[PDB]
C-alpha cells in the first residue's frame, strides 16, 4: 500500500530531507540505504516508503522538486544525501522569488511535466498506490505555487487516490518576504479544494516553542525544522507500522473530515522538553496525555480553547501501559468534554505504537481538527487585506499575467472557509 | 413442572420444560442498483475533469 | 445429514473465523493437518461433524468455509498460519484495498467488483453438499467489509439460494476496541438491506466481551485475541447442536422455529457462563443451579441491557458437561421465584434444554479455564433493542448535521439511504416496544 | 470535578438539588444531551434507561429506578398489590380496590358492592386514576368512568377517618422516602400531614374541599384556608402532641410503625424487578408515600408517587440529604435526618 512522497521548494525540501533522515533511523535504513535494524517491525510496512532495489536496498519513494537547484544540492551532500533515486531530482534554474504567479503560471508550468514524469515512474511501480503526501510551504513561490500546480496536476491524472500535505504557514514573526499573505492564500485557494488531509505547520508556533518552551534565544529554521520532522514522524506513525487505527491515509480521512473542505489539522507533540537537568527525568503517561493537548505544544498558533474539536487523532510510542494510556485519553475527553463537539460520539481515536522516537523512551503526536484554526485563516486574511486594500506589491504578480479578480477570488474562499468553521464551533 | 419431548442418546439429552401456557429483490433489481451508483460516482469524476480541464 | 456453509467477511469475521475452526477442531479431534483419526469412513462419511467438515479421499478434514476480505493482511495470517493446511486457497479470497471503513465503499465500489467471484468460490462448495441446509455469516457492523459487502453478499444469497436459511453472528460496534467514528452509520446501513435476509442474528456487543475479559479474566486490556476466544466458545456453544448427535436445534430451520416467532425480531440474546480465569488458583466449581442461575444476569450477556424491563419471545438452554435434567429442572424452578421472567401473552413460558455431556473444550495456553459444566442461554428478549435505541441515537447525532455523509454519496450512495435505513430502524424499536410493553 | 445533567426542568426538588451541587464548586452541569455525565437528573416520561451506563471511564447515576412506575401509577399499584403474594389480595393495609375500564374487574366489583349493601354496612366508593368521583351509587361511579374515557381504578372509600379538632377536618400524610443505589431505604424524619380546612360531611358525599385533601383543591374551593395552621400544613411536631394530649399516644406507636411497615413491604416487593445492584449503571429515587388514617388509628395506603414535590418548610433539609445519602455517597467530594428501614424477623 505505497505513498508518494513529493517535496517542493527550499521549505519543502529542507523539511521533506529532515523527515527522511529520521524516520529511515527508525526502520533501520542507513544512508547507503541497507538495513542494519534488529526488529522485522521495522521492514513489515516499510513498502509504504520504500522501493526494494537490487542488492537488497531500500529507497525512498521520493521526488525532490524545485525551480532552483540550489537546496536540492545541499540536500544532495546532505547526511541521507545518497539514498534518494538520482531521477528524482528534479530542477530548473531561474527561481521563483517568492512568486506564486511564477511557480504556478509561469516558470513552474515549464517544469511541471518532467515532475509528473517521475510521479508516474514512480506510481507504475506500486502494488497499490493509496496516495501523496507533500512537503511545502506556502509563504514561497515554487513550494506555494509550483506546489499547487503539482496537486491540482496529480488530482486529475489520480482522482482516486489521497492528496496529503505537510503545509507550513507564514507568520511575520519569522518571515522572508512581505508577500507571503498573497502567496499563502492563493495557496489556501487551492489546498480547499484540492486536498483530503493538510498538516497546518505555522511557523509562528514553531518559533514560539523554540522560545517560550525550548528556551531558544534565536531559533534557526534547522530548528524550526526538528520540531516538524519529528511531527512528521509521529504523524505517519500509523502509516509505517503495523496497528488498527488509521492504517492508511483513506481511513485517516474517513475518521478526520466530517465535512470536505475542513481537512486542515493542528499538530501537536510531546515531551517539547528544554535542555537541563529535567531533560532526563522520567515522562509518565499522564503528564505525555497533558502535554500533548497543551496549546504550548501545538504546531499551529490557536488556542484549541477558543474553538471545538471535531475530530482527534492520538499516537502514543514507547513501551507503556495501554491501560493508563486509554485511562488519561478518557480523563481529558470526561474532564473537558465540552470543548469535543457532542454531535461526533467517540471523535477522539488513540493508537499506541511499540518503537519509540529516537533520544526519547516515549513520545505522543497529536492531531486535532478543530474550528479554533480559523484563527490561522482570519490572521493571513488580515495580512492580505492590508495589502491588497492598496494594491500593494501587485505588480510582481500581475507581469506573470494574473488579474486582480484572482485574488478577490482567493480571499472570498479563504474567509467561506473561516465562517464555515465558526458554523460548527456554534452548532 | 411439565416435562416434554425427553430425548437421549450416548452424547446428551434434549427436553422442553413448561411452566406455564399462553394466552426480496431480483439479480436484476440488484444490479441496477449496483450500475446506478457506478453511474453517479462516473459522473462525479467527468464533472471533477471538467472543473480542472477549465 | 445437511451441510452448513461458513462465510467469514471482513477483519472481524476472519479473525473469529479463526478462532471457531481452531476450537471446532479441537473439539472434533481434528489436527491442523486436516487428519481426524477418529473418523473411520475415510474420504466421506454422513456424520454429524460432516455438517461443518468435508473429507477428501487422502483422509483430510476440510472446513465448509469460505474466508473474504477486501484488502489481504488478514487472510494472509490464515494462509501462512497453523491452520493453513486445513484450507484450499480457492476459499480464501483477497481484495487490493478495502472499504475504508465506508459501508457504501464496500457495498457498492469494491462489492460490485468482487461478488460474481466469492458466489463461484460459495457455489463450489455448494456443489460438494448433497442437502445444504444454508449459511453462517460472520462479520462486524463497524466495518466497511464487514457492513458493506456483507449486506450485498446476503442479497445475493437470497436469490441464488431462495430456500436456505441465513445466519449471522454479528459484532456490535464499542468506542473501547472501535477504529471508526462511522460505525453507527455502517451498523445501521447494513442492518436495514439484510433484514429481510437474515432468518437468525447473534449479535455481540465487544463492549460487553472486553468487560467480561477485564472483569472475570483480570485481563487489564484485552485485544481481539482475547475477545474472540471467548466469542468462539459462545459460537461453539451455539453450533454445537449441528455439530454433534441430538434433538434440539439440529438443523438452521429449527434456529428461526424455536427462537424467532416474529421474522423482524430475529435477535436472540446470548448469555454464558461460568467465564473463569486459567490464572484462578482456587476455584470452586459452580453447580447447575449457579451457572443457570447466571444466564440472568446482564454482566454475563453479550449485550448489556435489562431483559427484566422487556418479555421473553423464546428462551433456549445449551449446557455442556456434567448435567442432567433434573437438576436442571430444579435450578429453574427457584430462578423463576427469585427473578423477574415474564413471557409474551402469545407464547408459552418455558424453556427448551440442551445437554451435551462433553465439558467445554478449551484452547491449551488460553485466558479460560477448564470447567466442569457451562452454560448458554439464547433468549429472544425484547431488551436487545436498547441496543437499537444506542445505536440510533448516535447516528442521529451526526446525521442531523451530515457529518461524514459525503465519504458516502461519494462513492456512489444516494443520501436517501441513509434515512430510509433509519426509518427502517425507527419501524424496529417500535415493533419491539409493540411486544415487550 | 463531577458532571451532571438536568432534564426534567418542573422539579422543584432537584432544581434545589442542582443548586446545591453547583454551590460545592466540586459539580459541573453539562448540556442536556452531553452525554459524559457522572449524574443524570432525567426526565418523568420516557426516561432513555438504555442508554446509560455505556461510556467507559464513567461511574453512571440516575434519580429514578426503571420500574418503579408499577408502584406509582394508580391501577398498576392495584395489580401489583393483588398479583404479589408478598402483599396479596386479603393485604391489611390497602383499601379493597378494582381496576376499571371504559367501554377489568367491574363485574368482580359489583359482586363486592352487593353484599355490601345488603349487610347493613357503609358502600360508599371512590372513582380514581393518574377526576375523581366518591358516590354510594354503583352505576353511578361506573357511569363515570367510561364518560371520561380513561383507565380507572374504583376505591373502597374510608367513611370512618381520624377527625383533628377543632374543625372536624380530615388529613392526610405525606412521607417522604429514599431509596439509594445500595437499595437503601430511607424514609426522611418529616412528614407533613395535608389538612382539610371544612368540617368532614358524610350526608354530602361533594364539598371535595372536606373529602379531598390535595393542597391545591383547598387553596380554591375552600373559604378557611389557613385558618388552623399555614397552608393547610401541619408536621409531626404538631400532630404528635395532639396525638398525646388528645388521645393519650404517640405518633410513633399510633401511626409511624404501619408507616414504616408499609413502606418497606411495597420497596421490598419490586425490589428484583428494578434493583440496580449488578448493573451497568446505578439508580436512586425519591418518592412520596401518601397514607389515610381510620378513627381506630389503623393507618391506610392511598397512593406513591413517583416525582413529588416537597412542603417548603423542608426543601432545604431533604435536597441536602439527597445530595448526602444519594449522590456523594457514590461521588465523595473532597445526626441524619433518615429513618434507615430494615427489619430482619427469624421464621
Ligand atoms: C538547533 C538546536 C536547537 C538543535 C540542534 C540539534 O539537532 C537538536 C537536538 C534536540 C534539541 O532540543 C532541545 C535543545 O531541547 C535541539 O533541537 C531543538 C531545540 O529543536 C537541538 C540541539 C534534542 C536534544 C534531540 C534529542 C532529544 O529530543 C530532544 C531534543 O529534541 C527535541 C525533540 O526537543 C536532539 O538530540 C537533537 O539533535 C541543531 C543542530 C541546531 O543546532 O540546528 C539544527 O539544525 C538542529 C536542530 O539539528
Ligand atoms: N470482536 C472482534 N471485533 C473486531 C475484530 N476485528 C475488528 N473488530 C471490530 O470490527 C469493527 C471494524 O470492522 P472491521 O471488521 O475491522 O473492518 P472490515 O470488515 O475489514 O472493513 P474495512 O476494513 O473497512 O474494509 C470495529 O468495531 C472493531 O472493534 C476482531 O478480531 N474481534
Ligand atoms: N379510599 C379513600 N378513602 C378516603 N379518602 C380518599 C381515598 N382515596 C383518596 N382519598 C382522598 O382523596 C385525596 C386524593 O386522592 P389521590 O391520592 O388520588 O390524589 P393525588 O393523586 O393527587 C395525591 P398526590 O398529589 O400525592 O399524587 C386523598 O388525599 C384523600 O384525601
Ligand atoms: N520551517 C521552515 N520554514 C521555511 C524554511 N525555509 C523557508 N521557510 C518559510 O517558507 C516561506 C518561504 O518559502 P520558500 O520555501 O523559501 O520559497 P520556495 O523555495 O519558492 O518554495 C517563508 O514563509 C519562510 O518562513 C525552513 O527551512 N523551515
Ligand atoms: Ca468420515
Ligand atoms: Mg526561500
Ligand atoms: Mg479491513
Amino acid at each position: 500500500r505505497e505513498i508518494v512522497h513529493i517535496q517542493a521548494g527550499q521549505c519543502g525540501n529542507q523539511i521533506g530531507a529532515k523527515f527522511w533522515e529520521v524516520i529511515s533511523d527508525e526502520h533501520g535504513i542507513d544512508p547507503t540505504g541497507s538495513y542494519h535494524g534488529d526488529s522485522d517491525l521495522q521492514l513489515e510496512r516499510i513498502n509504504v516508503y520504500y522501493n526494494e532495489a537490487t542488492g537488497n536496498k531500500y529507497v525512498p519513494r521520493a521526488i525532490l522538486v524545485d525551480l532552483e537547484p540550489g537546496t536540492m544540492d545541499s540536500v544532495r551532500s546532505g547526511p541521507f544525501g545518497q539514498i534518494f533515486r538520482p531521477d528524482n531530482f528534479v530542477f530548473g534554474q531561474s527561481g521563483a522569488g517568492n512568486n506564486w504567479a511564477k511557480g504556478h503560471y509561469t516558470e513552474g508550468a515549464e517544469l511541471v511535466d518532467s515532475v509528473l514524469d517521475v510521479v508516474r515512474k514512480e506510481s507504475e511501480s506500486c502494488d497499490c498506490l493509496q496516495g501523496f503526501q507533500l512537503t511545502h510551504s506556502l509563504g514561497g513561490g515554487t513550494g506555494s505555487g509550483m506546489g499547487t500546480l503539482l496537486i491540482s496536476k496529480i488530482r486529475e491524472e489520480y482522482p482516486d487516490r489521497i492528496m496529503n500535505t505537510f503545509s507550513v504557514m507564514p507568520s511575520p514573526k519569522v518571515s522572508d518576504t512581505v508577500v507571503e499573505p498573497y502567496n499563502a492564500t492563493l495557496s489556501v485557494h487551492q489546498l480547499v479544494e484540492n486536498t483530503d488531509e493538510t498538516y497546518c505547520i505555522d511557523n509562528e508556533a514553531l518559533y514560539d516553542i523554540c522560545f517560550r518552551t525550548l528556551k531558544l534565544t534565536t531559533p534557526t529554521y534547522g530548528d524550526l525544522n526538528h520540531l516538524v520532522s519529528a511531527t512528521m514522524s509521529g504523524v505517519t506513525t500509523c502509516l509505517r507500522f503495523p496497528g488498527q487505527l488509521n492504517a492508511d491515509l483513506r481511513k485517516l480521512a474517513v475518521n478526520m473530515v466530517p465535512f470536505p473542505r475542513l481537512h486542515f489539522f493542528m499538530p501537536g507533540f510531546a515531551p517539547l522538553t528544554s535542555r537541563g537537568s529535567q531533560q532526563y527525568r522520567a515522562l509518565t503517561v499522564p503528564e505525555l496525555t497533558q502535554q500533548m493537548f497543551d496549546s504550548k505544544n501545538m504546531m499551529a498558533a490557536c488556542d484549541p480553547r477558543h474553538g471545538r474539536y471535531l475530530t482527534v487523532a492520538a499516537i502514543f510510542r514507547g513501551r507503556m501501559s495501554m491501560k493508563e494510556v486509554d485511562e488519561q485519553m478518557l480523563n481529558v475527553q470526561n474532564k473537558n468534554s465540552s470543548y469535543f463537539v457532542e454531535w461526533i460520539p467517540n471523535n477522539v481515536k488513540t493508537a499506541v505504537c511499540d518503537i519509540p522516537p529516537r533520544g526519547l523512551k516515549m513520545s505522543a503526536t497529536f492531531i486535532g481538527n478543530s474550528t479554533a484554526i480559523q484563527e490561522l485563516f482570519k490572521r493571513i486574511s488580515e495580512q492580505f487585506t492590508a495589502m491588497f486594500r492598496r494594491k500593494a506589491f501587485l505588480h510582481w504578480y500581475t507581469g506573470e499575467g494574473m488579474d486582480e479578480m484572482e485574488f478577490t477570488e482567493a480571499e472570498s474562499n479563504m474567509n467561506d472557509l473561516v465562517s464555515e468553521y465558526q458554523q460548527y464551533q456554534d452548532a | 413442572m411439565e416435562v416434554i419431548e425427553l430425548n437421549k442418546c450416548t452424547s446428551g439429552q434434549s427436553f422442553e420444560v413448561i411452566l406455564k401456557p399462553p394466552s426480496d429483490p431480483s439479480l436484476e433489481e440488484i444490479q441496477k442498483k449496483l450500475e446506478a451508483a457506478e453511474e453517479r460516482r462516473k459522473y462525479q469524476e467527468a464533472e471533477l475533469l471538467k472543473h480542472l480541464a477549465e | 445429514m445437511r451441510e452448513c456453509i461458513s462465510i467469514h467477511v471482513g477483519q472481524a469475521g476472519v479473525q473469529i473465523g479463526n478462532a471457531c475452526w481452531e476450537l471446532y477442531c479441537l473439539e472434533h479431534g481434528i489436527q491442523p493437518d486436516g487428519q481426524m483419526p477418529s473418523d473411520k469412513t475415510i474420504g466421506g462419511g454422513d456424520d454429524s461433524f460432516n455438517t461443518f467438515f468435508s473429507e477428501t479421499g487422502a483422509g483430510k478434514h476440510v472446513p465448509r468455509a469460505v474466508f473474504v476480505d477486501l484488502e489481504p493482511t488478514v487472510i494472509d495470517e490464515v494462509r501462512t498460519g497453523t491452520y493453513r493446511q486445513l484450507f484450499h486457497p480457492e476459499q480464501l479470497i483477497t481484495g487490493k484495498e478495502d472499504a475504508a471503513n465506508n459501508y457504501a465503499r464496500g457495498h457498492y465500489t469494491i462489492g460490485k467488483e468482487i461478488i460474481d467471484l466469492v458466489l463461484d468460490r460459495i457455489r463450489k462448495l455448494a456443489d460438494q453438499c448433497t442437502g445444504l441446509q444454508g449459511f453462517l455469516v460472520f462479520h462486524s457492523f463497524g466495518g466497511g467489509t464487514g457492513s458493506g459487502f456483507t449486506s450485498l453478499l446476503m442479497e445475493r444469497l437470497s436469490v441464488d439460494y431462495g430456500k436456505k436459511s441465513k445466519l449471522e453472528f454479528s459484532i456490535y460496534p464499542a468506542p473501547q476496541v472501535s477504529t471508526a467514528v462511522v460505525e453507527p452509520y455502517n451498523s445501521i446501513l447494513t442492518t436495514h438491506t439484510t433484514l429481510e435476509h437474515s432468518d437468525c442474528a447473534f449479535m455481540v456487543d465487544n463492549e460487553a466481551i472486553y468487560d467480561i475479559c477485564r472483569r472475570n479474566l483480570d485481563i487489564e486490556r484485552p485485544t481481539y485475541t482475547n475477545l474472540n476466544r471467548l466469542i468462539s466458545q459462545i459460537v461453539s456453544s451455539i453450533t454445537a447442536s449441528l455439530r454433534f448427535d441430538g434433538a434440539l436445534n439440529v438443523d438452521l430451520t429449527e434456529f428461526q422455529t424455536n427462537l424467532v416467532p416474529y421474522p423482524r425480531i430475529h435477535f436472540p440474546l446470548a448469555t454464558y457462563a461460568p467465564v473463569i480465569s486459567a490464572e484462578k488458583a482456587y476455584h470452586e466449581q459452580l453447580s447447575v443451579a449457579e451457572i443457570t442461575n447466571a444466564c440472568f444476569e446482564p454482566a454475563n450477556q453479550m449485550v448489556k441491557c435489562d431483559p427484566r424491563h422487556g418479555k421473553y419471545m423464546a428462551c433456549c438452554l445449551l449446557y455442556r458437561g456434567d448435567v442432567v435434567p433434573k437438576d436442571v429442572n430444579a435450578a429453574i424452578a427457584t430462578i423463576k421465584t427469585k427473578r423477574s421472567i415474564q413471557f409474551v401473552d402469545w407464547c408459552p413460558t418455558g424453556f427448551k434444554v440442551g445437554i451435551n455431556y462433553q465439558p467445554p473444550t478449551v484452547v491449551p495456553g488460553g485466558d479460560l479455564a477448564k470447567v466442569q459444566r457451562a452454560v448458554c442461554m439464547l433468549s429472544n428478549t425484547t431488551a436487545i433493542a436498547e441496543a437499537w435505541a444506542r445505536l440510533d441515537h448516535k447516528f442521529d447525532l451526526m446525521y442531523a448535521k451530515r457529518a461524514f455523509v459525503h465519504w458516502y454519496v461519494g462513492e456512489g450512495m444516494e443520501e436517501g439511504e441513509f434515512s430510509e435505513a433509519r426509518e427502517d430502524m425507527a419501524a424496529l424499536e417500535k415493533d419491539y416496544e409493540e411486544v415487550g410493553v | 470535578m463531577y458532571t451532571f445533567v438536568v432534564r426534567d426542568e418542573n422539579s422543584s426538588v432537584y432544581a434545589e438539588v442542582s443548586r446545591l451541587l453547583l454551590a460545592t464548586g466540586q459539580w459541573k452541569r453539562l448540556r442536556k444531551d452531553n452525554p459524559r455525565f457522572n449524574l443524570m437528573l432525567g426526565e418523568r416520561n420516557r426516561l432513555p434507561f438504555g442508554r446509560l451506563g455505556h461510556e467507559p471511564g464513567l461511574v453512571q447515576l440516575v434519580n429514578y429506578y426503571r420500574g418503579a412506575d408499577k408502584l406509582c401509577r394508580k391501577a398498576s399499584l392495584v395489580k401489583l398489590i393483588k398479583t404479589s403474594p408478598e402483599l396479596s389480595e386479603s393485604c391489611t393495609w390497602f383499601p379493597e380496590s378494582y381496576v376499571i375500564y371504559p367501554t377489568d374487574e367491574r363485574e368482580v366489583f359489583l359482586a363486592a358492592y352487593n353484599r355490601r349493601r345488603e349487610g347493613r354496612e357503609g358502600n360508599v366508593w371512590i372513582a380514581k386514576s393518574s377526576g375523581i368521583l366518591i358516590s354510594s351509587e354503583a352505576s353511578e361511579l361506573l357511569d363515570f368512568i367510561d364518560e371520561q374515557g380513561q383507565v380507572h381504578v374504583i376505591q373502597k372509600y374510608l367513611e370512618k377517618p381520624l377527625l383533628l379538632e377543632p374543625g372536624h377536618r380530615k388529613f392526610d400524610i405525606r412521607s417522604w422516602v429514599l431509596v439509594d443505589h445500595l437499595y437503601n431505604i430511607y424514609l426522611y424524619r418529616e412528614g407533613v400531614l395535608r389538612t382539610s380546612s371544612e368540617p368532614y360531611n358524610s350526608a354530602n358525599f361533594q364539598d371535595k374541599t372536606c373529602h379531598l385533601t390535595n393542597h391545591c383543591i383547598q387553596k380554591e374551593y375552600s373559604k378557611n384556608y389557613g385558618r388552623y395552621e399555614e397552608g393547610n400544613e401541619m408536621f409531626f411536631e404538631e400532630f404528635n402532641q395532639y396525638l398525646m394530649d388528645a388521645l393519650n399516644t404517640t405518633l410513633e406507636n399510633s401511626i409511624l410503625l404501619q408507616i414504616k411497615h408499609i413502606i418497606r413491604s411495597c420497596l421490598m416487593c419490586i425490589e428484583p424487578a428494578i434493583s440496580t445492584k449488578h448493573l451497568h449503571y446505578q439508580s436512586f429515587q425519591l418518592f412520596g408515600f401518601d397514607f389515610m388514617v381510620d378513627e381506630e388509628l389503623k393507618v391506610w395506603l392511598i397512593e406513591v408517587n413517583g416525582a413529588p414535590a416537597c412542603a417548603q418548610k423542608l426543601y432545604a433539609e431533604l435536597c441536602q440529604g439527597i445530595v448526602d445519602v444519594a449522590i456523594s455517597s457514590v461521588f465523595p467530594l473532597a445526626t441524619s435526618i433518615f429513618i434507615k428501614l430494615h427489619h430482619h424477623h427469624h421464621h
